[PDB]
RNA sequence: GGGAGCAAACCGGAUUAGAUACCCGGGUAGUCCACGCCCUAAACGAUGCGCGCUAGGUCUCUGGGUCUCCUGGGGGCCGAAGCU
RNA sequence: AGCCGCGGUAAUACGGAGGGCGCGAGCGUUACCCGGAUUCACUGGGCGUAAAGGGCGUGUAGGCGGCCUGGGGCGUCCCAUGUG
């Protein structure tokens, strides 16, 4: 299936904030504030040299996991891009926007994007008016990212469309807060997603 | 006994310039005088002149080179930095358009006979045939 | 001011009567990602004196590069020993594509795409500045029309 | 002031060298055999020495400081001689590979004199036990003998000049690799593409040693007002 | 056919712990000529064979010329460029 | 235990634990195909010592070839077209 495991510690594998656990990782709690060094029993002893695999293999796992997408298909995702006329770093992420389950998450309708699947799996939500369970989503531009009527009156979907207010989208994107709607002007830029992912990095490990 | 009146010359041109020699003599032949003006056309040589070598018929090639260079080996640079034959002889190499290639990524030249003559990969594709293809410049 | 990888260390042999004696041995890059880059070969009696070491030599073998859209302007060979070095251009998108070494000393100079083979033998330090002449000879869409030509330059343009 | 064919010639600077220690490069700049040993084309040196003293000329109106270079048991004290007038560093007693490429840790030996012929001055070297005095004193005279033209050379030359590119074809190679141009006299026995700035005249010749340095020594010193 | 001298095998003497060897005194094959076989070799520059091009220096054998030197063909050594 | 290798009382290598990395309804092992392997080398190799120049010639099939112009257009190039 999906991972599904103690999410604030890979807040710390690769030594910097993945905003996986969500509202609370924005504290002085999500686990990296505290500790920054990495899990087990060693993880604050003396790091050495990563080999130059090390570091190629680092980078594109924060990518994977940050995105919340499981390897095997982390790869189709990639070496569809790779397929596809144009620069193939950003090419990708261009499809990692354009999956349903961060479709919402950047559209407001939730805490994190663990929770932001939950919503889509389970007939929450409205794509050019209809339902779809589906995280592996292609997500056009233009298309129509809303929620269907009957969730509307939940709490988890309206405390996070109120904080809203205090907040804007992201360029390539309208918010209706009111009546509950969203729309996909284009997709993204590496103008944009400013993630802390090194991308070249990661296709630096899938040439080997 | 001698073989290849072509692959001889760029190796004379070769052998010539990394010495730096200012000048040198090559076997008056038809193909060796517009593989020339090409060599020239295309300023990787100064120039060939017609001269009598002991009444035999020659060509006289000047040779062009770099500019003195410094450094504790002030050796300027063949202008050739490296002349070479595709088409060798019992081997040999007929490219149509598709398949006339480019050289050091545009940088260079590629030398062709065909039904017009005398021709560059430049020239070549420009005019839309090919044939024997022959050295190869840079 | 100069940012500088590492590509490899060795402890190699001398001997002596009663027992052996040692030196060790460093690989070093440098390079101002945007054109240049150097590369050192350091010996010395204990370890990071000589990475230390490698790292002086590097400052004096500089190579300015001819770099363009963080790629290599032209196809290129070169031998030097038995191991034999491939470069030659790659679009936007293709990266850094060479084993090891090359990568090491290519990203810190300054390509974004490249691509790249090995021959032969591999040995690094061959390889190492199999690729530090490789790229003394890379030449420039102007650099050269201003070789050939530029006998009249001016003229032409 | 300025140089004819005139003058050279009773120098002996068509007097070149042998055909049997003889460098094929050299080739341009001879005009024949007139008993198996050389004769140097003078209206070629005429060339080679307009455009190798106009070098000169700048560099003295720029300032710049000119090593001299001659070890060949002749040279030596007309190198001397012939620098001193022109205010300059000179290496007359035997070249140090180093002193170009290593300018530091032969420069941490100047400084080394400079101390010491100021110890000497002063009371207290009498102080230290007789067996160092004596000691200590030999290296005074090492130090005075190998760099009394060294001394001057506070930093790296502009221009290094030579009476002989196959016997220091060191020097040469050393301001080959820092870059410093090349200013060097040369007969036959010499590669000539290792330098910049040529005089084809004799290497072994007390009078063509003489009159060229003496020459030069004047189109630095009239250019630098005096 | 020939057999002086040399000399596997072989006969003795000596050395050595033992000596079927090193050392010594003889010894047939055989090396020698023929005529037919044998057809291998560290048969070796351990570089198959022709032609064209690329600093030279000395040495040496052999040719030709207006022979202080020039120019052909060989055998050697040292060295440019370049290869390794 | 795939390779070099670890274990002869301080084992990061064996068996367990805690901890860790990678993957996830699959994760491993065995068998086969290609890559790696410019280790069959058209692209893209080599023989002095590293595996390798025939022990030397002759010459047949075959492979290959100098300068000047002209006829053929078999090859090779080019365009239209039918097929794929
Ligand atoms: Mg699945
Ligand atoms: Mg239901
Ligand atoms: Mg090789
Ligand atoms: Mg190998
Ligand atoms: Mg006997
Ligand atoms: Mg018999
Ligand atoms: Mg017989
Ligand atoms: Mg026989
Ligand atoms: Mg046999
Ligand atoms: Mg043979
Ligand atoms: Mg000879
Ligand atoms: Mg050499
Ligand atoms: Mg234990
Ligand atoms: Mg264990
Ligand atoms: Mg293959
Ligand atoms: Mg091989
Ligand atoms: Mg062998
Ligand atoms: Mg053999
Ligand atoms: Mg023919
Ligand atoms: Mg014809
Ligand atoms: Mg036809
Ligand atoms: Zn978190």
């Amino acid at each position: 299936g999906r991972y599904i495991g103690p999410v604030c510690r890979l807040c710390r594998r690769e030594g910097v904030k993945l905003y996986l656990k969500g509202e609370r990782c924005y504290s002085p709690k999500c686990a990296m504030e505290r500790r920054p060094y990495p899990p087990g029993q060693h993880g604050q002893k003396r790091a050495r040299r990563p080999s130059d695999y090390a570091v190629r293999l680092r980078e594109k796992q924060k990518l994977r996991r940050i995105y919340g997408i499981s390897e095997r298909q982390f790869r189709n995702l990639f070496e569809e891009a790779s397929k596809k006329k144009g620069v193939t770093g950003s090419v990708f992420l261009g499809l990692l926007e354009s999956r349903l389950d961060n479709v919402v998450y950047r559209l407001g309708f939730a805490v994190s994007r663990r929770q932001a699947r939950q919503l889509v799996r389970h007939g929450h939500i409205t794509v050019n008016g209809r339902r779809v369970d589906l995280p592996s989503y292609r997500v056009r531009p233009g298309d129509e990212i809303a929620v269907a009527e009957k969730s509307r009156n939940l709490e988890l979907i309206r405390q996070n469309l109120e904080a809203m207010k205090g907040r804007k989208v992201g360029p390539w994107l309208s918010l209706d807060v009111e009546g509950m709607k969203g729309k996909f002007l284009r997709l993204p830029d590496r103008e944009d997603l400013a993630l802390p992912v090194n991308e070249q990095l990661v296709i630096e490990f899938y040439s080997r | 006994m001698l073989t290849d009146p072509i692959a001889d010359m760029l190796t004379r041109i070769r052998n010539a310039t990394r010495v730096y020699k200012e000048s040198t003599d090559v076997p008056a032949s038809r193909f060796k005088e517009e593989i020339l003006r090409i060599l020239a056309r295309e300023g990787f040589i100064k120039g060939y002149e017609r001269v009598d070598v002991d009444g035999k018929p020659y060509l006289r090639v000047y040779l062009k080179y770099g500019p003195r260079r410094q450094g504790p080996d002030p050796r300027p640079e063949q202008v050739i930095h490296h002349i070479r034959r595709i088409s060798k002889p019992g081997r040999r190499v007929y490219v149509g358009v598709k398949e006339i290639p480019r050289v050091r990524r545009g940088l260079g030249i590629a030398i062709l006979s065909t039904s017009k003559g005398v021709l560059t990969d430049r020239e070549a594709r420009k005019l839309g045939v090919g044939g024997e293809l022959i050295c190869e410049v840079w | 001011d100069f940012e500088e990888k590492m590509i490899l260390i060795r402890r190699t042999a001398r001997m002596q009567a009663g027992g052996r004696r040692f030196r060790f041995g460093a690989l070093v890059v440098v390079g101002d990602r945007q054109g240049r880059v150097g590369l050192g070969f350091g010996k010395a009696p204990e370890v990071p004196l000589a990475v230390q070491k490698a790292g002086y030599y590097a400052r004096r073998n500089m190579v300015e590069v001819p770099l363009q859209n963080g790629t290599i302007p032209h196809e290129i060979e070169v031998e030097f020993g038995a191991s034999k070095i491939v470069l030659k251009p790659a679009a936007p998108g293709t990266g850094v594509i060479a084993g090891a070494v090359p990568r090491a000393i290519l990203e810190l100079a300054g390509v974004t795409d490249i691509l790249t083979k090995e021959l032969g033998s591999r040995n690094p330090i061959n390889i190492a500045y199999a690729t530090m002449e490789a790229l003394r000879q890379l030449r420039t869409k102007a650099d050269v029309e201003r070789l050939r030509k530029g006998e009249a330059h001016a003229q032409a343009q | 002031v300025e140089i004819t064919v005139k003058e050279l010639l009773e120098a002996g600077v068509h007097f070149g060298h042998e055909r049997k220690r003889w460098n094929p490069k050299f080739a341009r700049y001879i005009y024949a055999e007139r008993n198996g040993i050389h004769i140097i084309d003078l209206q070629k040196t005429m060339e080679e020495l307009e455009r190798t003293f106009r070098f000169i000329e700048d560099l003295a109106m720029r300032g710049g400081t000119i090593l001299f270079v001659g070890t060949k048991k002749q040279a030596q004290d007309i190198v001397r001689m012939e620098a001193e007038r022109a205010g300059m560093p000179y290496v007359n007693q035997r070249w140090l590979g180093g002193m170009l490429t290593n300018f530091k840790t032969i420069s941490q030996r100047v400084h080394r004199l400079e101390e010491l012929e100021a110890l000497f001055a002063s009371p207290e070297i009498e102080e230290r036990p007789k067996k160092e005095q004596v000691r200590l004193k030999h290296e005074l005279e090492r130090l005075q003998k190998y760099l009394s033209g060294f001394r001057l050379l506070k930093r790296l030359p502009d221009a290094i000049f030579v009476v002989d590119p196959t016997k220091e074809a060191i020097a040469v190679r050393e301001a080959r690799k820092l870059f410093i141009p090349v200013i060097a006299l040369a007969d036959t026995d010499s590669d000539p593409d290792l330098v910049d700035y040529i005089i084809p005249g004799n290497d072994d010749a007390i009078r063509s040693i003489q009159l060229i340095l003496s020459r030069a020594v004047d189109l630095i010193i009239q250019a630098r007002g005096g």
